[PDB]
Order: structure tokens, then sequence, then C-alpha cells
């Protein structure tokens, strides 16, 4: 159990604010956006 | 017979709020003369109050405005689903407004997705629907209100499964039509879309102040 | 111009309920905008939040108490600082007039 992922090359991170960040103006189009892909992805999946 | 009066004020409260206005009190009391078997009862309030005025701004939460419109009903890496057996997706906004000096920001979903099947623009049948309910005798308060009603070339929609199920989590979601789509009917007095009728509403009451 | 300042604005009613006090600016009361202000007594409570309208009236007794009538049934745009949905002023009416029937025949 002593798995550690290491933040490497191939690795990709962004910041997703809380619900109370979300209010700025520019910061709505991201959780907006954000959380398109976050259903996007579980119920379509890939064509590839 | 003893007449009773009133006391000193005592000290003024400090204005309770630090933004605004608020409210500050005085209190008193009939306690150097008091009515003594009877008399009257020292004449008038014991208890003055003031508005206290802090001259700095204070919140308002926001609140969601209605939804907007639903987006095409399209599918990924594909092209128009119109007219066809392939559920799609389509998806909605929300703005919030009227949050000022620091009030709570809006609760809940801003965007909102469900699924759909695209009929914008598909050819189909149809059949003349009933008369619908009398609507409202407009213009209200104007010269002679009348009231609507009619009858509408409803589109026979296609009989597609109505609920698509996925795994992963096992989600299955409604389906909804979405589009204008172009009803077939045949004409009933001279028109092929809507045909209504008007009806002057009777014994109009004048509009007054409340 | 001064005015009394309330505390609470019913929405339910249109009335001012819980009287701050009076002698003060209009701009002052309203810094809380869940104040309301009126002039006097007269009526007309206006609250110091956004307008937002209120709630539909029971409908006015049928016109005529044969055959076919006409019945309306007010809204108040009720606020202070905006407009309503309908570039509506705080204060402003809107009505709806339906046909009525207390009895179908004369
Ligand atoms: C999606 O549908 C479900 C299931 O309820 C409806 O499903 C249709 C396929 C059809 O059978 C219709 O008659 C049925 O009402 C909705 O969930 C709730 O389901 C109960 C059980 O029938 C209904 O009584 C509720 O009206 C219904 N809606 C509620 C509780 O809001 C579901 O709402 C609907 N929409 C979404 C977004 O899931
Ligand atoms: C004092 O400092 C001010 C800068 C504000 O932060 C005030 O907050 C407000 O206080 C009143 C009641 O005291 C409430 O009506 C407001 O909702 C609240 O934001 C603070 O008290
Ligand atoms: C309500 O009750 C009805 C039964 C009538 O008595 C109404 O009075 C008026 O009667 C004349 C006929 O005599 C009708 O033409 C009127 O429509 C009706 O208003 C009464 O108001
Ligand atoms: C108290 O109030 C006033 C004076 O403040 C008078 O009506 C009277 O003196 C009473 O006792
Ligand atoms: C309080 O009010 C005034 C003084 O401010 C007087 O009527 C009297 O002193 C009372 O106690
Ligand atoms: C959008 O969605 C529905 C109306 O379709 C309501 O929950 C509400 O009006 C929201 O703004
Ligand atoms: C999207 O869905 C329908 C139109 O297809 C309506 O309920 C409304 O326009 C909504 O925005
Ligand atoms: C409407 O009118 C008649 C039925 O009343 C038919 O010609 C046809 O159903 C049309 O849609
Ligand atoms: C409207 O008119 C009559 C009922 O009043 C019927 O022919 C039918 O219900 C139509 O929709
Ligand atoms: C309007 O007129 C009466 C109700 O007043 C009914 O025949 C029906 O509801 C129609 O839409
Ligand atoms: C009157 O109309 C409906 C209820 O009949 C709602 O939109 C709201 O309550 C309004 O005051
Ligand atoms: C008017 O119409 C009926 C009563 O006639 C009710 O739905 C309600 O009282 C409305 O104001
Ligand atoms: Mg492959």
């Amino acid at each position: 159990p002593n798995l550690s992922y290491i933040i490497g090359k191939d690795t990709w991170v962004e910041h997703w604010p809380e619900e109370d960040e979300c209010q700025d103006e520019e910061n709505q189009k991201q959780c907006q956006d954000l959380g398109a892909f976050t259903e996007s992805m579980v119920v379509f999946g890939c064509p590839n | 017979g003893v007449a009773g009066g009133w006391g000193p004020w005592g000290p003024v409260s400090p204005c309770p709020v630090t933004c605004g206005l608020g409210q500050t009190m005085e209190q008193r009391t009939c306690n150097h003369p008091v009515p003594q078997h009877g008399g009257p009862f020292c004449a008038g309030d014991a208890t003055r109050t003031h508005i206290c005025n802090t001259a700095v701004p204070c919140p308002v939460d926001g609140e969601w405005d209605s939804w907007g419109e639903w987006s095409p009903c399209i599918r990924r890496n594909m092209k128009s689903i119109s007219c066809q057996e392939i559920p799609g997706q389509q998806s909605r906004g929300r703005t919030c407004r009227g949050r000022k000096f620091d009030g709570h920001r809006c609760a809940g979903q801003q965007q909102d997705i469900r699924h759909c099947y695209s009929i914008q623009h598909c050819p189909l049948k149809g059949s003349w629907s009933e008369w619908s309910t009398w609507g409202l005798c407009m213009p209200p308060c104007g010269p002679n209100p009348t009231r609507a009603r009619q009858r509408l070339c409803t589109p026979l929609l296609p009989k597609y499964p109505p609920t698509v199920s996925m795994v992963e989590g096992q989600g299955e979601k409604n389906v909804t039509f979405w589009g204008r789509p172009l009803p077939r009917c045949e004409e009933l007095q001279g028109q092929k879309l809507v045909v209504e009728e008007k009806r002057p509403c009777l014994h109009v009451p004048a509009c007054k102040d409340p | 111009d001064p005015v009394l300042c309330f505390t609470q604005y019913e929405e339910s009613s249109g009335k001012c309920k819980g009287l701050l006090g009076g002698g003060v600016s209009v701009e002052d009361c309203c810094l809380n905008t869940a104040f309301a202000y009126q002039k006097r007594s007269g009526g007309l409570c206006q609250p110091c939040r956004s307008p937002r309208w209120s709630l539909w009236s029971t409908w006015a007794p049928c016109s005529v108490t044969c055959s076919e009538g006409s019945q309306l049934r007010y809204r108040r745009c009720v606020g202070w600082n905006g407009q309503c949905s309908g570039k509506v002023a705080p204060g402003t009416l809107e009505w709806q007039l339906q046909a009525c029937e207390d009895q179908q025949c004369c």
C-alpha cells in the first residue's frame, strides 16, 4: 500500500476552485468548463 | 392618592450595529415619587428610542437568474444527429446577479446538462390539437379586452427509446426532444400552422388603486 | 427628504412592519437593504432590497352574478434601486383579467 504518484513531464495538474471561489466571472467559466469535462467523459467515453 | 412621576433618564445605549442604521434606547424609571394607594401612572412612556447612523454601507445575497436556452443537441465527434436514433446532450447556463457588499454567493449548479434527440427542422407528420384553454383578457385595463384560444398543428413525435442506460455508475438519463420541427398537416381554415379565435370579455371591471 | 424607516418588509401583504423611527434620509435607511421606508403612514411601503414582483392577489368578485363576467387580480412591483422583470419601476401594478361565471344562466 506504499504507492506514490510522482509529478513528471507526463503529469498534468490544474486547480479547480471551490464553490465560493467560482463566483468570479472568469472563474465562473472555469467551473463551467471543468464541470462539462466531468459529465462528458463518464457518460460518453471515447470513440477511439 | 399619591401622584407618581418619572425619574432621571439613564445612560444611552451605543449603536448596536456597525453598518447602516440601528436603534439606541434610553430608559427611565418611576421610582422617586411612585404611585401609592392609587393615583395615576407617571403619565407618559418610560422608554425613548432613537435612530443612530453609522454612515458606512453594508449585504445582499446574489440570486439565480432564470435558466438560459438549451444548446444544440449534438454528439461528440459526430455530425448532425438530426432525424436519427442517436441520443445526444445539450447544456444550459445560469447567471448569479445581485450579489453586493460581501453577500453570500449563489448556491447551486450554474450549469445543467440533459440528454436529447434532435428534431431540428426534421419533416414529420402532424395532427390538429384540440382547442386550447381560453387565455387572459388582453389588454387588461385597456379598451375592450378579448380572450383567445387556438388549435395548432402538433407534430407526431417519433417513437424513440425515451431512456438510454449507461454503465460506469449505471446511470440512466432522460431524453428530451429539442428543436423546431416542420409539422405537416392538412389545411383546416386556410391555415397550415395555427388557427385561433377571439371572444370579447363581458362586463369588464375598471382597474383602480388597491 | 426624510422618511419613515421600517425594519422589515412583509412582502406577503406589502406592509411596512417594525417601525425603526423617523427623521432620517432615504439613503441612510436603505444602507441595510433588508429595511423599508414609506412617507408618513399613507401607504406605498417600499423595501430597500432588489425590486421583485409580489404575489398575485385573490380574484376580485365577478362583475356580474349572471352569465359570463370578468374578474381582476393585481401584482405590485416592490423594491428599491432597480426594476422588476419588464422595465417596471417599484410601485407599478400588473393585472390579469379572466372570464368568470358565478351563475351560468340568468
Ligand atoms: C427522469 O425520469 C424519472 C422517472 O420518472 C419518469 O420517468 C419517465 C420515463 C416516465 O415513466 C414518467 O412517467 C416518470 O414519471 C424522474 O424521476 C421521478 O420519477 C417518479 C416515479 O415515476 C415520478 O413520479 C416523478 O415525477 C419523477 N420526477 C421527479 C421526482 O422529479 C426524473 O425526475 C426525470 N428527470 C430527471 C432529470 O431525472
Ligand atoms: C460591523 O462592521 C461592518 C463593516 C459590517 O461588517 C457589519 O456586518 C453587518 O452587521 C449587521 C448587524 O450588526 C448585519 O445586518 C449585516 O448583515 C452584517 O453584514 C458589522 O456588524
Ligand atoms: C346576482 O344574482 C342574479 C341572480 C341576478 O339577480 C343579478 O341581478 C341582475 O339581474 C338582471 C336581470 O334581472 C340581469 O340582467 C343581470 O345580469 C344581473 O346582474 C344579481 O346581481
Ligand atoms: C415624566 O415625564 C415628563 C417629564 O419628563 C412629565 O410629563 C412628568 O414630569 C412625568 O413625571
Ligand atoms: C430625561 O430626559 C430629560 C433630560 O434629557 C429630562 O426630562 C429628565 O432629566 C429626564 O430624566
Ligand atoms: C431553471 O430551471 C427550472 C425552469 O426550467 C427552474 O428550476 C428554475 O426556473 C431554473 O432557473
Ligand atoms: C430548452 O428546452 C426547450 C426547448 O427545446 C424549452 O424548455 C426551453 O427553451 C429550454 O431552454
Ligand atoms: C387536423 O384536422 C382534421 C382532424 O380534425 C384532419 O384533417 C387532420 O387530423 C388534421 O391534422
Ligand atoms: C374545440 O371545440 C369543441 C369543444 O368546445 C370541440 O370541437 C373540440 O374539443 C375542439 O378542440
Ligand atoms: C374557455 O371557455 C370555457 C371556460 O371559461 C371553456 O369552454 C374552456 O375552458 C375554454 O378554454
Ligand atoms: C402569481 O402567479 C403564479 C401563481 O398563480 C406565480 O407565478 C406567483 O405566485 C404569482 O404571484
Ligand atoms: C381566484 O380564483 C379562485 C377563486 O375563485 C382561486 O383559485 C383563487 O382564490 C384565485 O385568487
Ligand atoms: Mg480503438
